RNA sequence: GUCAAGUGAAGAAGCGCAUACGGUGGAUGCCUUGGCAGUCAGAGGCGAUGAAAGACGUGGUAGCCUGCGAAAAGCUUCGGGGAGUCGGCAAACAGACUUUGAUCCGGAGAUCUCUGAAUGGGGGAACCCACCUAGGAUAACCUAGGUAUCUUGUACUGAAUCCAUAGGUGCAAGAGGCGAACCAGGGGAACUGAAACAUCUAAGUACCCUGAGGAAAAGAAAUCAACCGAGAUUCCCUUAGUAGUGGCGAGCGAACGGGGAUUAGCCCUUAAGCUUCAUUGAUUUUAGCGGAACGCUCUGGAAAGUGCGGCCAUAGUGGGUGAUAGCCCCGUACGCGAAAGGAUCUUUGAAGUGAAAUCGAGUAGGACGGAGCACGAGAAACUUUGUCUGAACAUGGGGGGACCAUCCUCCAAGGCUAAAUACUACUGACUGACCGAUAGUGAACCAGUACCGUGAGGGAAAGGCGAAAAGAACCCCGGAGAGGGGAGUGAAAUAGAACCUGAAACCGUAUGCGUACAAGCAGUGGGAGCCUACUUGUUAGGUGACUGCGUACCUUUUGUAUAAUGGGUCAGCGACUUAUAUUCAGUGGCAAGCUUAACCGUAUAGGGUAGGCGUAGCGAAAGCGAGUCUUAAUAGGGCGUUU
RNA sequence: ACCCACUCCCGUUGAAAAGGUAGGGGAUGACUUGUGGAUCGGAGUGAAAGGCUAAUCAAGCUCGGAGAUAGCUGGUUCUCC
RNA sequence: GGGCUCAAACCACACACCGAAGCUGCGGGUGUCACGUAAGUGACGCGGUAGAGGAGCGUUCUGUAAGCCUGUGAAGGUGAGUUGAGAAGCUUGCUGGAGGUAUCAGAAGUGCGAAUGCUGACAUGAGUAACGACAAUGGGUGUGAAAAACACCCACGCCGAAAGACCAAGGGUUCCUGCGCAACGUUAAUCGACGCAGGGUUAGUCGGUUCCUAAGGCGAGGCUGAAAAGCGUAGUCGAUG
RNA sequence: AUGACGAAGUGGUUGAUGCCAUGCUUCCAAGAAAAGCUUCUAAGCUUCAGGUAACCAGGAACCGUACCCCAAACCGACACA
RNA sequence: UAAAAACACAGCACUCUGCAAACACGAAAGUGGACGUAUAGGGUGUGACGCCUGCCCGGUGCCGGAAGGUUAAUUGAUGGG
RNA sequence: UUGUCGGGUAAGUUCCGACCUGCACGAAUGGCGUAACGAUGGCGGCGCUGUCUCCACCCGAGACUCAGUGAAAUUGAAAUCGCUGUGAAGAUGCAGUGUAUCCGCGGCUAGACGGAAAGACCCCGUGAACCUUUACUGUAGCUUUGCACUGGACUUUGAG
C-alpha cells in the first residue's frame, strides 16, 4: 500500500494505541491482512484416473440412454438451419455431437446454436460429456474412444 | 517569542528554489522524484 | 471472494436486542450491554426452573400447615399420618383442598388423626 | 345526622417500558464512472530540427480543465464521412458556420511565446542584459540568421626556444538531458539468524554511481570426460538438498551425467554478419464501408416481460433502448477498403564497419596480500590481480582438484556472431469462481489536489433525483429572506435537487400502563390490578404493584463483584493465509510396479518415463548378498530376510 | 530605550505549547541589533549546561533496508455432540 | 437479626418432619457398545478450562443455470407468526423499486464486543466553563424586519517616544464604491480585513534595473579523487556598502 | 462640495540627539574593496577617427508604486495580552 | 523547573613546534595555523593580587641511551618424505 | 556530634571566636589570606510593617442571576445511602442491620484505591542506547623494516 513507512506517533505518552504505520491492516486504507497474489489452481490428475473417469461417465451415458450413436454426422454447407434440420430429425435438442475430425462446416453450423456443442474425442471432456442433455457420438468417434480408453 | 519561520524570500530562493537543486545532483533528484510523483508545485 | 458482514451482522444484532426487549436503559438499545443481560436473563432462568419447583412446595406445605392447624395438628404429624394411612396426595393437591375445599380437607385430616392414635 | 375508629382511590414536577409517527445519521442492498491481475500482440525509446516537465497566454461573455501557441479550442493539403456544428465542468443568452460538403476522424505539412540539458552572458525557472552579420527606418529602432561547453577531425597561425611543441582562431561532425523495469560494471551496509556473540549469516542483498541496448551479457574449448566418448553460448527440468563446505554451529551448496528449448558459425593472405543509402516485390499499421431476421396480445407509467404464432444464424449468453430483446438501435460473424505516412520481411547494388592486421610476452608460470570459484587455508587444484618477478615456441605449451609419472584432451595471452532468455513506464484487444465507493490505485469526484512541513517529504475527504428536468407556472405566510403550506409535474415528491434504498446509536411528539416511605449488576421466578383487541375469558398484546433469588462482561490468574486490565455508544472494517518441499490419516486410480518434469501438442486430451519412489539387505567402506557385519571363529551377538 | 531573566504572585483544558503584573540585572561593551553568507548528523557548533543544530537531541529530520527483531503484553469473530 | 432461660442453651434417648440440579416418578434428546444385515429394542452413560476427536449452520463468488422466480413486485429495510437441539430456516403485512437464486457440488477477503484496535456518526459532562488585557461609557437622531455594538450629533473616557505618522521585510487586493448577510466575526449586525460586481496603483530625478565590488558562491582550462565528485586559476556572480 | 475674491503674514528669544562633521583632539584594539571620477601614456590611429567648447534639436527605456506594517492584513493553527 | 561556589577571565606554569611548524579539516589536491615565524603558534593544567608552593621516580606515562637478551615480513642451510 | 569552651538570646542542632581527637585538610585537581565586587550561602541588628496575635472594613475583576453563543477531560451499564462483618485480604452494589418521600441550585472536597501519562523507583528480557577502561576482538592515524620507484663512485665489511 502506498505510504505508511513513518511511525505515526511516538510509542508512549500520546494516550492513543500504539501504531506503527497507518496502512496497517487494522486501518481503514491499510493492507489486506493476506492479500491475495496470482496464483494456479489446477490439481493433477493420473493419466489412468482420467481415463478411468472417462470411461465411467461413458458407461453410465449408455445405462442412462443418453448416448446416441450415429452411423455418421456431415451436413453439407455451413449452415445453423441445415443443422437445426438434422438434429430435428434425431429428436435432439440439448445434445453434444462428438466426432472423430471436426468438419469445417459442422463448426460452423453448430457455432451460434444454443445448446449445441461439437468436439472432436480428444475434446471430450467429463465436464461436458455429464453437461449436455445428450451425446450423440458417431460410429467412427465410438470406435476412437475404444482405442483411448481400451 | 520569536518562531522558527522568519520568511525572506530571497533566502527562500537561493535555499530551495529551481536553481538551487539543478545546481546539485542531489537537488536535480528531488525534482525527478518529485515530477515522477506528480507534483504540482515543484520548488518553493 | 469479498463477504460483506452487514447483512448477516444485523440479523444477529437485532436477535439479540429483540430479546432484551422491555429492560431499562442501554439493555434494550445499546447491543453489548443487551447481549450481557440476554445471556444474565438466561442464566438467571435456567437457574429459576429449578428454584419455582423448590417456591410452589414451600407455598404448599405452609398452607398445609395453617390448613391442618386450624383442624389440630401440625404439618409434620400430618404428613406421618398421610403415611401410616396410605394416602398419596400430593401436596400440590393438598395445598389446593385446604383453601378451596375445606370439608374435603378436614376429612384427610380426620383420617391421618384416626391413623396416628 | 354528630362523633370516633378502621380503610382508602384519583390528582406526576418529572421519570420508565411498550407501541405509532417523526428527526438525525448515512449503514445495507442494488448500481458504476474507476481500479486490480492476467493472456495475446505492438512498440521498445524521446532530446540541440530543443525532450520529459512546466509558466504565461489563447474563446462573445468570469474561472478552471482540455486543446492549441502572438497563425494560439487553432492555419494548409491529401483521404475518409454525409448533416449537423461552434470541446468539458455547465449551461444561458448572443453572433455565426454548413449539402459551393461544415463539425468530426486519419496521413502529411505550417506556425510553434517564455522556462527547462537550456546552449550569447547573467539569474531568485518561466526574468535581466547583450554582441556579430545582412537587410530597412530616421531617430531613440525593426526583420532574418548567428553567437554555450567539451570530444573528434581539419585548416590557419603560434611562445619560453633555432627547428618545434604547448597554446590561440575558424570550420565540420558528434555528445550532454529525461525515462518504471530488464542488462553489464564500480562502491557496498545494517537490522536479522546463529535462541548471547566476534568467524559465519543477512548478502554481493538494500542503496549510491557509471555505461549500453531493445534486449544486454556470453559465445565457437589452452572445455568436459575417462581410456568410452561429448562437442560454442544462453535458458528450462533433473541429478540433489546429493558430493562437498561450515565457530562441521546457524547455515551455504555443486558438478559429472541425462531430458528439453534453440541451433551457426566465421575470420586476422582479412570473412560471416551489422549499419546507411538506393532498389524488386510481399505483407502489416495508422481513417473507414456493408452487414440478416418480429408481429399480435395481457399487465403495466413505459415491454424487451405474459400468452400465441413466426423468421435469421459462419451473426445466440455484447452494450443500450421507459422492466428481462438473436430479429428496436449500435454492434457481432463474415466480406470489402487507403491519396498519404510508419514499420517488418524480402530481391538485387553501393560504399561504411566488422578491422585487432598478419596467430597473440611483461604474456603463461612464480612469491606476497586479497577476491571468486558451493569450497570459511584446508592436504587446496583452477580463475583473477594490488605489489614484486618472469618462460618456452608444436621436438613447445595448458588442463585432468595437493604432487609425481604415464595416458587422454585441448592450443591462452586477436577478434565478430542470430535464436531460444529478461523486463513493461507505454499502445491495442481479449479475459477474470478479482474489487465495487471504509473495497479497488493514495486518487471513480478538477488527487499527488486540499492540507501539513523551511525543506526533503507526508498526504486526505468527497459517487447515485427521475425513463425524461418534465427541476415545481401561479397563490399564501415570511425580511422583495431562510424555510414552509397549497397548486402543478411525474408511475412515484416521505423521488424536490445535501434528492435511490434509508439500518443503528442518538434526539423528540402522541397514547397505554407503572412511578414521590423507598435501598444495590436492574434481571429472573411468582404475581394483583389496569388498558387494548377479539376469541369475551383456561385468549392475545402492553404495562407491571408486591414478593423469592440474584455482586456485568472480557482478559489474566492459585484466586477477581473486585477498588486488577480493556471497552462512551452505534455502524462499517479488523487477525491461522499463500507458495514450495514433506510426513501421517482418510478417500480414489493403477499395481510388482506406480508416476512423470521441463517440454511438444488446432493444447485440461495425447505424447514425453530423463527422473523419483518401490521390488534387498548388511557394512565406515572395498565388497558380499537372503544374507551381511563384528571376530581367529562357519561360535555368540547386531541389523535384515517368512511379502 | 534595548538586551536579559533573580523573586513573588497569577496563569497551568493558559490571552500564551514558557506569558503577564509588580519588583530585578547589564545598559561604550567580552554590548545589542538588521541584512547577506559559512559550518550539520558519530557530524557541526559549544565563555562547557551533554547545551544547541526549525516547539524534535547521550547522536536531527525524511525516505528506503522494513512487515527489523519482540522467549514480552494485548486481541483472535457461527453452532452442536 | 428479632428475641430466647422447667429454652428457642447444654447433655442423653426417641419418634416425626423440612431440606439439593443427589435418588425415584413421568415425558423428551443424545453417546457408546450388543442384538439386530431393519424400523428399533437392551444396558450403561451424557459438569468441564487448556486441548484432542466428531457433526453442522450461515455469508460472497463459480457450475448446475440461455434454467427457475420476479413490476400481479427482486435484493435490501421494518413488524408479525411459525419450525427446528443450535448455528438458523420458512410464511406473511408494510416499506422498496430491479434484481434474486432452488438443489447438489466447488472455491473463499466466510461469521466480531473487546486488541488504551481503525474510520465515520452521535451521546455524557451541560446548556455547564468561557466569550482573550478592568482605557468606559451615556444620551439623541437616522436607517432598517429587527440596533447596546452601524452612521451622524452632543457629552464622557483612553493613548500620545504611541494605542500617532512613516520606510524596510513579510503578506498580496486585505485598498475604494455599489449591492448583500447564509457561512466567517467567540453575541446581534443594517456593520466588516466577510460574499458578489466594478473600479483603483501614472516617475529621467523615489526604489530597483543598469555600473562597482565585501563575505561568500559558481567556476573555462587546471590539479586531485573508485564513480558521484573535491578544490581552485582566468573569470563571473553576489548588498547589508 | 459648488467659483471668484481673500486681511495680517512681522520682530525678539530659545534651541537640538539634526547639519558643518568623511572636520578637530586623543587613544589603541590601528580602523572595507572596487568602480564611477581626474590625469598619464602603450599597442593602434594620423587630411581621418577621437577630443574640447559653443549653439540648435531631441531623448531618458523596463520593473515596483493600492493597502496593512508594535499589526485583526507579517511570524505565532485563532480577528491570539 | 538549576545564574551558582559552575564556565570564562587577566595572570601563572608545563609541554610541543625551526616553518612545507606542531596541530586540525580533508581518500587527495588543497585549506586553516598565517600572507604569522620561538617576545610566535598549538595543547594541557591553574586561575587577580599578597606570602608561598614541602617529601616520594617504586607503579604508569613521557624523555634520553643502546652493551646484552628477545623479536616481523623476508631468505632458505639442513633433514625427512 | 547538637564534640568542648567562650560570645551573642529568656531560651541558639544555625552563627561567630577558639581547641585539636584532621572517621576522611594540605600546597598550581594549588595552600593560606585578601581591598573591591556579587539578583551568591549562613548568622545578627536598626527601621519598617496585616508575616503574625487575628483578622475587620472598603474598591475593582470573577463567582451568582437574566438574555445570546457555546467547549473539555471522563464514561461497561446503573433504579449510584450509613454501619459492622465478609470477601483477590480497605465494599454504593455481598450478608446482617440501620436510616431514608421525589427533583434542583449555591457551596466544600472525605471517598468513588477520583481524571490525566501501558511507573520513571524496584526487578526481569540471554532488550536498546550512549559513556569508560590495563574486558575481548578489531581499526583510523602514527611508527619499523623488506621490495619497487632507485642510480654512479670511493672506502670499513664473509664465503668462493
Ligand atoms: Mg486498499
Ligand atoms: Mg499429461
Ligand atoms: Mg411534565
Ligand atoms: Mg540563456
Ligand atoms: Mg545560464
Ligand atoms: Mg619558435
Ligand atoms: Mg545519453
Ligand atoms: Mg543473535
Ligand atoms: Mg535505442
Ligand atoms: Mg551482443
Ligand atoms: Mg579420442
Ligand atoms: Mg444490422
Ligand atoms: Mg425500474
Ligand atoms: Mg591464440
Ligand atoms: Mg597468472
Ligand atoms: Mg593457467
Ligand atoms: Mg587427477
Ligand atoms: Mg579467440
Ligand atoms: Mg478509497
Ligand atoms: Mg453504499
Ligand atoms: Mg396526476
Ligand atoms: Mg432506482
Ligand atoms: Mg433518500
Ligand atoms: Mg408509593
Ligand atoms: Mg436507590
Ligand atoms: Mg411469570
Ligand atoms: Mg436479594
Ligand atoms: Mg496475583
Ligand atoms: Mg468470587
Ligand atoms: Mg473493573
Ligand atoms: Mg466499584
Ligand atoms: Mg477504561
Ligand atoms: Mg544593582
Ligand atoms: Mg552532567
Ligand atoms: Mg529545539
Ligand atoms: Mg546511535
Ligand atoms: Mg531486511
Ligand atoms: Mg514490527
Ligand atoms: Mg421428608
Ligand atoms: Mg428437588
Ligand atoms: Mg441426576
Ligand atoms: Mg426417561
Ligand atoms: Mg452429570
Ligand atoms: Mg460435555
Ligand atoms: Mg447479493
Ligand atoms: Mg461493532
Ligand atoms: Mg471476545
Ligand atoms: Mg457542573
Ligand atoms: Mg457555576
Ligand atoms: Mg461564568
Ligand atoms: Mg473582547
Ligand atoms: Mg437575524
Ligand atoms: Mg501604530
Ligand atoms: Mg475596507
Ligand atoms: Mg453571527
Ligand atoms: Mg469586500
Ligand atoms: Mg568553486
Ligand atoms: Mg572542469
Ligand atoms: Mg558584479
Ligand atoms: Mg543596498
Ligand atoms: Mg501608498
Ligand atoms: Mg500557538
Ligand atoms: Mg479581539
Ligand atoms: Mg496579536
Ligand atoms: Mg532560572
Ligand atoms: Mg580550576
Ligand atoms: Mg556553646
Ligand atoms: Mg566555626
Ligand atoms: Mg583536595
Ligand atoms: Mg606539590
Ligand atoms: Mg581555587
Ligand atoms: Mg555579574
Ligand atoms: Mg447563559
Ligand atoms: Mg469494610
Ligand atoms: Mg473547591
Ligand atoms: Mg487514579
Ligand atoms: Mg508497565
Amino acid at each position: 500500500v502506498s505510504g505508511g513507512g513513518k511511525k505515526p506517533w511516538r510509542q508512549k505518552g500520546t494516550g492513543r494505541a500504539r501504531a506503527g504505520t497507518i496502512r496497517s491492516p487494522i486501518w481503514r486504507g491499510g493492507g489486506t491482512t493476506f492479500a491475495a497474489k496470482p496464483r494456479s489452481h489446477e490439481q493433477k490428475l493420473n493419466k489412468k484416473m482420467y481415463r478411468a473417469a472417462l470411461r465411467s461417465i461413458l458407461a453410465e451415458l449408455v445405462r442412462l440412454d443418453r448416448l446416441v450413436v450415429v452411423a455418421d454426422f456431415a451436413v453439407d454447407a455451413p449452415k445453423t438451419k441445415g443443422l437445426v434440420a438434422k438434429l430435428d430429425t434425431l429428436g435432439l435438442k440439448d445434445v453434444l455431437i462428438v466426432t472423430d475430425g471436426v468438419d469445417e462446416n459442422l463448426y460452423l453450423a453448430a457455432r451460434n446454436l444454443a445448446h449445441v456443442d461439437v468436439r472432436d474425442v480428444q475434446g471430450s471432456d467429463p465436464v461436458s460429456l455429464i453437461a449436455y442433455d445428450k451425446v450423440l457420438v458417431t460410429v467412427s468417434a465410438v470406435k476412437k474412444f475404444e482405442e483411448l480408453l481400451g | 517569542m520569536k518562531r522558527t519561520f522568519q520568511p525572506s524570500t530571497l533566502k527562500r530562493a537561493r535555499v530551495h528554489g529551481f536553481r538551487a537543486r539543478m545546481a546539485t545532483k542531489n537537488g536535480r533528484q528531488v525534482l525527478s522524484r518529485r515530477r515522477a510523483k506528480g507534483r504540482k508545485r515543484l520548488t518553493v | 471472494a469479498r463477504v460483506k458482514r452487514g447483512v448477516i451482522a444485523r440479523r444477529r444484532h437485532k436477535k439479540i436486542l429483540k430479546l432484551a426487549k422491555g429492560y431499562y436503559g442501554a439493555r434494550s438499545r445499546v447491543f453489548r450491554v443487551a447481549k450481557q443481560a440476554v445471556i444474565k436473563a438466561g442464566q438467571y432462568a435456567y437457574r429459576d426452573r429449578r428454584q419455582r419447583k423448590r417456591q410452589f412446595r414451600a407455598l404448599w406445605i405452609a398452607r398445609i400447615n395453617a390448613g391442618a392447624r386450624q383442624n389440630g395438628l401440625s404439618y409434620s404429624r400430618l404428613i406421618a399420618g398421610l403415611k401410616k394411612a396410605a394416602i398419596e396426595i400430593d401436596r400440590k393437591v393438598l395445598a389446593d383442598l385446604a383453601v378451596n375445599e375445606k370439608a374435603a380437607f378436614t376429612a384427610i385430616v380426620e383420617k391421618a388423626k384416626a391413623s396416628l392414635a
